[PDB]
RNA sequence: GAAAGAAUUAAAUUAAUAUAAUGGUAUAACUGUGCGAUAAUUGUAACACAAACGAGUGAAACAAGUACGUAAGUAUGGCAUAAUGAACAAAUAACACUGAUUGUAAAGGUUAUUGAUAACGAAUAAAAGUUACGCUAGGGAAGGGUAAUAUAGCGAAAGAGUAGAUAUUGUAAGCUAUGUUUGCCACCUUCGACUCAACAUUUCCUCUUGGUUGUAAAAGCUAAGAAGGGUUUGACUGUUCGUCAAUUAAAAUGUUACGUGAGUUGGGUUAAAUACGAUGUGAAUCAGUAUGGUUCCUAUCUGCUGAAGGAAA
RNA sequence: UAAUAUUUAAAAUCAAAUAUAUAUAUAUUUGUUAAUAGAUAAUAUACGGAUCUUAAUAAUAAGAAUUAUUUAAUUCCUUGGAAUAUUAUAUUUUAAAAUAUAAAUACUGAAUAUCUAAAUAUUAUUAUUACUAAUAAUAAUAAUAUGGUAAUAGAACAUUUAAUGAUAAUAUAUAUUAGUUAUUAAUUAAUAUAUGUAUUAAUUAAAUAGAGAA
RNA sequence: UAGCCUUUAUAAAUAAUAAUUAUUAUAUAAUAUAUUAUAUAAAGAAUGGUACAGCAAUUAAUAUAUAUUAGGGAACUAGUUUUUUAAUAAUAUUAAAUCUCGAAAUAUUUAAUUAUAUAUAAUAAAGAGUCAGAUUAUGUGCGAUAAGGUAAAUAAUCUAAAGGGAAACAGCCCAGAUUAAGAUAUAAAGUUCCUAAUAAAUAAUAAGUGAAAUAAAUAUUAAAAU
RNA sequence: AGUAUGAAAAUGAUUAUUUUAUAAGCAAUCAUGAAUAUAUUAUAUUAUAUUAAUGAUGUACCUUUUGUAUAAUGGGUCAGCAAGUAAUUAAUAUUAGUAAAACAAUAAGUUAUAAAUAAAUAGAAUAUAUAUAAAAAAAUAUAUUAAAUAUUU
């Protein structure tokens, strides 16, 4: 019909930028995290250097953020097979995996967790 | 304790719940930056959009006005009337 | 230790529910019984749900009366969700509201009720056809996609093959390719003959080759390479096709807008005439039949066939 | 260690890594085949094309432009530092060796963002100018906003007519060319043609008020 | 007509949008086996029955040298045994648009708090246009798990969106053009030349496989693991 | 189809400058040599103007469409003409005049000043009082209204 020239596989720089753009998102909630455990610091009755510094560092406590923190609900870039960094589940290809590049705005979306034997 | 939270990727093309998502965290147009107390409403906001979204925690906020005059670049160059 | 009572726990559930299906229901709405035929009453109904409006749904509360209940209370029909129809014009009752000079009346109104528009938001009380003699405004409100079917090929091998699946054959089921058939989609609005052919190869002949208890030879069968050359004249039919005749080494299959109508023809085929059969009460109609029967174009550009002029040699 | 019959797996198992008490245990995370054939039609080969697979002997020198996993020299510790190596340069010493320096931020890439100016509108601060001065005009600073069909809203310009109306052939009107002002407009200069000269500037009122689309 | 859009404005106005707290459990500390504080874990107030998962009940399917109920056939002298036929029971295994006993995420959604106020909601007075949409992705019905098919659902873009990439490109990937300027970050995409920009590391491939549109069963050859 | 005038365009011929006979596509834009022309401050190593070396970028315009370079509509070119207007009303807005009145002021009349009801002889002191409608003995209940040392809406 209508030739819409989109490969099956991704380029190397394109797997490239998918990697950084998967730390670059791990890292904001990181980010989240520590400025979290500061706030905590801070509320509890010490400076910012010595939040900083602290050894026992508070973990979040809503929902959404712990459920972030969990690898096994949402893996690193460094934990993430190379399976799934590129591929995602679906339901109707062949081999039932498919590039993610094709899922639509995959650039924005965010997802890690293929099913465990799919 | 302070996050600036800067626009990294346009809302043109996000769903529009995330778009109101952004527009309620204060974030007008890509490469916004904001400065936002850390409560963890804030932060649970944040992590709605994190893939939109550059984050990193400050000591200190700042107001606009600042953050224009840090901009700024170097006028290699001083002035004398004559 | 016994008897009786109160029970409690488990199972409750597809039984039953006026009626489809769903959700509910034993704390029963389900069943039985007393009383009662009363809440299948009368004015105000806030507020919600739903919702374009018209409509619909649940409903607290206020007031008037009634039924059952020791009382608490419960009852504004049905366990819930279907069971329906606007206005207009008529008709019947109540109201005491206006009464066109006044009084009566008539007439209108208010309240209550009646019959239907099922194309079920209902155009009128009242309405079917045909046109190939037609006309106007408009819209498009073979190609492309697909490959079910078709053709072609593979994998596996039931079975044939005087023996033995695999010389040759190859059920039904499997996996594909082509876009040559019959379809589907709705992006988009003519079959043959003559002439000239160009291209393809899934090769009909000719050239090379492998297999062939089924290669003694000769004829064949089947397969690989191969597109250089070649691949028909008649009777019949509008026919492509098809049936014959005579040949031929062979009389291959396609693609090219099922090549080729600003190159020809117009026999078939969708107009006006007419007739026959059929259908219709009829005008007329037909996946009918038959005779007749209308388009034209001096070539601007591309292209191609030739022939010149200019030019840088 | 030969032959032997399956399987193409990190589930189990092993290895490595991260998080919890922690030299262990617990929990999570990651790590397990490749070729060839099968393969095919019609204007012309068809990764967009050129083209790409490396080799001693020799290059101050090429070594995938494919596929898979990665990095921004390589290794360790926790963006950094260190070491190692490489390249380049300088200086000394005998084409080498030593010392110091630098490079390690890969790069391109949009009308994106910033910077750099300009315009407009709004919000909040000003400064100057002039007697709803709590205003207007202009200029700053900070911020936000400025794609757009159907459509809504606001503001201007050209043309022509009516009311008011100086002026002047060194003037005017129209035209051409070159300038000027953020410029459908007007103005400046030169040139050509009129014309004893504006329905002229401006404010109103109005419109047979703007044409590549019938 | 409602929906979506605009203009002007109103206020004992933050009602709007987004998230957080809200629950359960464990450990520690303090008070009276309870309550508070701190830490940690858990898909964490309330609403729900899709996926997934399941075969319970309902509807269906399979297997028994098993048990029972009768029948057919059979041996010896009606009784009996074996071979079974069907049904029911038992035990095991299975699936479904209109089965869900378990059961996600997304979702609907509440009060307070925090953030958005040059911001959102509500209301009042006025105006419109639109009511043949398209594609992409996801989950479906119809079709043959055909269609650039058709019908709806969710999101985006196109419609009305220029710019960079996808060779060319409405609908893909990024990004929204007030006007310039061109120094610095860059997005998606790329970096031998065409053509703006590149160097490395480890493997594999010898077919030009492949190099921005992956063609299947199967066969052959090799390689690993047991 | 008046008379003058007429450097308005389309269109033809001709001359000058420049480019053009190895080059391929909305004929422009941007870059960029070269040649020519003009310039009474080119002082020049100058400035403008003209011009298809050369390079890059670049699917005409309208209409109608889900969507057009389309091989969908429409146009041979230029000049002239060619389309939201008027009357009588109504409702909203803004500003002006007057204002518990306004317009007209011959008298009328229009709107406002009181809400409600089908209509009737009914009709206004924080609301919980009152008015009208259905109801009624009167209240309640529903709807809308009026009503707060003063100077009316
Ligand atoms: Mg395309
Ligand atoms: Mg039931
Ligand atoms: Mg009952
Ligand atoms: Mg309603
Ligand atoms: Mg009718
Ligand atoms: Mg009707
Ligand atoms: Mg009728
Ligand atoms: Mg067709
Ligand atoms: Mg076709
Ligand atoms: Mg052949
Ligand atoms: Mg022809
Ligand atoms: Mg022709
Ligand atoms: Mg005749
Ligand atoms: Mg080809
Ligand atoms: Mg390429
Ligand atoms: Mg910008
Ligand atoms: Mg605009
Ligand atoms: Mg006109
Ligand atoms: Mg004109
Ligand atoms: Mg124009
Ligand atoms: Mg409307
Ligand atoms: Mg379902
Ligand atoms: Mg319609
Ligand atoms: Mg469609
Ligand atoms: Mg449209
Ligand atoms: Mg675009
Ligand atoms: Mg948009
Ligand atoms: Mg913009
Ligand atoms: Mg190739
Ligand atoms: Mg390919
Ligand atoms: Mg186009
Ligand atoms: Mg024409």
């Amino acid at each position: 019909g209508l030739l819409w020239k989109i490969p099956w596989r991704m380029s190397t720089h394109q797997k490239t930028r998918q990697r950084e753009r998967l730390r670059n998102v791990d890292q904001v909630i990181k980010q989240l995290t520590l400025g979290l455990h500061v706030q905590r610091c801070q509320d509890k009755g010490l400076t910012y250097q010595e939040a900083m510094e602290s050894k026992k560092k508070y973990k979040p406590r809503s929902k959404s953020l712990r459920l972030l923190n969990k690898p096994s609900v949402f893996p690193k870039e460094n934990q993430m097979s190379s399976k799934d960094k590129y591929w995602t589940f679906d339901k109707k290809a062949v081999g039932y995996r498919k590039g993610i590049h094709k899922v639509p705005k995959w650039t924005k979306i965010s997802i890690r967790k293929a099913p465990k034997f799919f | 304790v302070f996050y600036k939270v800067t626009l990294s990727r346009s809302l043109i093309g996000v769903p529009h719940t995330t778009k109101s998502i952004v527009k309620s965290l204060g974030l007008g147009k890509r490469g916004s930056i904001v400065y936002k107390k850390v409560n963890p409403a804030i932060a649970g906001s944040l992590a709605k959009v994190k893939e939109l979204v550059k984050v990193e925690v400050t000591e200190h906020e700042l107001t606009p006005s600042q953050q224009r005059e840090l901009r700024k670049s170097n006028p290699g160059f001083i002035v004398e009337k004559r």
